[PDB]
RNA sequence: UUUUU
RNA sequence: UUUUU
RNA sequence: UUUUU
RNA sequence: UUUUU
RNA sequence: UUUUU
């Protein structure tokens, strides 16, 4: 049973055998690669570096948020480490420029953010900051403690279960709110009414029916 | 590959 | 037609068929990504979305297990719903379509996940009426010969 | 009468730039994805959404 | 699977591999090293006290 | 036609001080990191964010 | 129906 | 739209 | 029946 | 889907 | 992120 439309097949077994795309490259969790070119060209154009560069600050940008999260209010500036200096680059072309968000932006950093992790446990303790903040307990879970974690089909259970947890106590009750404070200001009316030297008040023209005594 | 350094208002706004 | 409706019966065994999606949804042209807006697909589709899609339930649960026969392939849906079994990765997504041929495994787990995510969303009938104006239109007149704005005459009004 | 082609306008602009009409400014809408519907001259009909309704 | 803008890869591995910076050097809970020296300017040159004591 | 620009201003200058607009104190702010959006003739973009909006 | 700058 | 000193 | 993004 | 600084 | 006197 396959679907119909007019008694013609509606699909393609053909070409349905033959496709098997990625699932993160399908995916809604994630941006497409259209708006991930767009906000790499945008940042790029802000920060007015060539393509030379440009990857050093990624991979500094990249590290900075498995650290400090990828909220839409974060501002400020980003810090890269030079040696034992520090760069700090401005965050406004980073979130302003990300769509639909900087989070689904950077979820395309999630296997190389878990890579790192892993990595940097090699030779020393290290676990990211939001998983400090949540208060894990396991280290072994620390290449998946990071906001931009992106689930896959891979992931193991306990895994996955550790960061759904995770997100539920980030989360906890924030009630979603579609609009803010109207920007229509003025809510009287424009007062048309002329002024003229015959008015006994600056309120009033005559006083027509009063009757003195 | 040297960290770069941006200024604070750049030119190319 | 035919491999847009390919694609686009997995971009929802993946991603859900809500009557809230927006945007856009994509295809896999080789390593290609191509856009196709989702506004038709969801604006046209009598009575709901998901019951659209559910005439692609059997050949979305071929494609499931086909999938996964060379990798590990849960669907999004399966992963957000947090299921635990691989096996049940085929009858993971939310356009399934219960029949009397579905194991009963199957069909508890697919009750569990719907029961899950519905949760106690409670379905309001309206929304704000679109009835802006709550007062009364102000036909009264206004005349040179009124002391102000709001009102004609000072009539009873009496000055000492 | 240009209310089709306006919200297609608007999700188009909508791919290569945040585009928030500037009606969907002022009114404080806080959802990007609803950009498409935030002209004061839309025309609502029986396939505008609910939510966007 | 790396990030990648028309086709060319966004990171960089050699540095990556490299790039193992102190964790409070890169966080957000702590003012950065150029707000610290601010800081120790002011209160210095407040409490008009040179650099001995 | 000033407000990029006076933005960026502000955000340099509170890199070396704590430079709230007097507008900013007038309205009682009680954010510093809303400092760059305190003045009067700001002009909101599709790219402001929602809390500065 | 109008009144949304 | 204006009205924000 | 709908409500599962 | 968003909301995890 | 802030809010811990």
């Amino acid at each position: 049973r396959m679907p119909k439309s007019k008694g013609a097949t509606v699909l393609n077994l053909e070409h349905l055998l033959e496709y098997a795309p990625q699932q993160i490259d399908i995916s809604n969790t994630r941006a497409t690669q259209s708006q991930f070119d767009t906000w790499y060209e945008a940042v790029q154009l802000a920060y007015d570096i060539g393509e030379t560069e440009m990857p050093t600050v990624m991979n500094g940008l990249m590290v900075w948020c498995i650290e400090n999260g990828t909220s839409p209010n974060i501002n400020g500036v980003w810090v890269m480490m030079d040696g034992d200096e520090q760069v700090e680059y401005p965050l406004k072309p980073i979130v302003e420029n990300a769509k639909p968000t900087l989070r689904q932006i950077m979820a395309h950093f999630s296997d190389v953010a878990e890579a790192y992790i892993e990595m940097r446990n090699k030779k020393e303790p290290y676990m990211p900051r939001y998983g400090l903040v949540r208060n894990l307990r396991d280290g072994s879970l620390a290449r998946y403690a990071f906001d931009f974690y992106e689930v896959t089909s891979r992931t193991p259970v306990r895994a996955r279960e550790a960061h759904i947890q995770m997100k539920a106590a980030a989360l906890k009750s924030a009630q979603s709110r579609l609009f803010g404070l109207d920007g229509g200001i003025s809510t009287q009316e424009e007062n048309t009414e002329r002024h003229t030297t015959e008015d006994v008040s600056p309120s009033m023209h005559t006083l027509l029916g009063v009757k003195n005594m | 590959h040297t960290v770069p350094r941006i200024k604070a208002i750049t030119s190319k706004m």
